[PDB]
């Protein structure tokens, strides 16, 4: 779809999900946007370390 | 007919995804949203 | 819920009891399948 969907800087509306706790089921779907925690600390708010 | 219907999730707060199944007064209504349910949902009636 | 598909059987039958779940037997019909996609693990009813 290069000629429908590339733009000269890109594209950026397309998204998908870097990280996840767990791998999801078959035809499962997940529209939650909240932080992943790579670190054994918890983490809160909009980022951390 | 007081039992009308059903949530169904996981965090039920708008954090993630859920569906509702309700059978209120006039259709039957099934939805999945973001929804922000109450801690105690419900559906009421004036009476006689 | 299974692989993103929920799926509703139920059953109607006329009784007379008045605190039980009435003790016999009658199989559920396959009533509808909705492709919703989404982690259930809890639920709740909604009473009137
Ligand atoms: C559906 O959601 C539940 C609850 O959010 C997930 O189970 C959680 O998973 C983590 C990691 O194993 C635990 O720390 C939580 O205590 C679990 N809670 C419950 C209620 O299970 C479950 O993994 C999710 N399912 C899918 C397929 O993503
Ligand atoms: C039962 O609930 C549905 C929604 O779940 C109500 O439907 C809405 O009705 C209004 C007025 O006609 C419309 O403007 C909305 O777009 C409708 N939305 C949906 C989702 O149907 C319905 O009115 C409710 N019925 C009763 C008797 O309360």
């Amino acid at each position: 779809s290069n000629n429908l969907d590339s733009k000269v800087g890109g594209n950026y509306n397309y998204l998908y999900r870097l990280f996840r706790k767990s791998n999801l089921k078959p035809f499962e779907r997940d529209i939650s946007t909240e932080i992943y925690q790579a670190g054994s600390t918890p983490c809160n708010g909009v980022e951390g370390f | 007919n007081i039992i009308r219907g059903w949530i169904f999730g996981t965090t039920l707060d708008s954090k993630t995804q859920s569906l509702l199944i309700v059978n209120n007064a006039t259709n039957v209504v099934i939805k999945v949203c973001e929804f922000q349910f109450c801690n105690d949902p419900f559906l009421g009636v004036y009476y006689h | 819920n299974i692989d993103g598909y929920f799926k509703i059987y139920s059953k109607h039958t006329p009784i007379n009891l008045v605190r039980d779940l009435p003790q016999g037997f009658s199989a559920l019909e396959p009533l509808v399948d909705l492709p919703i996609g989404i982690n259930i693990t809890r639920f709740q009813t909604l009473l009137a």
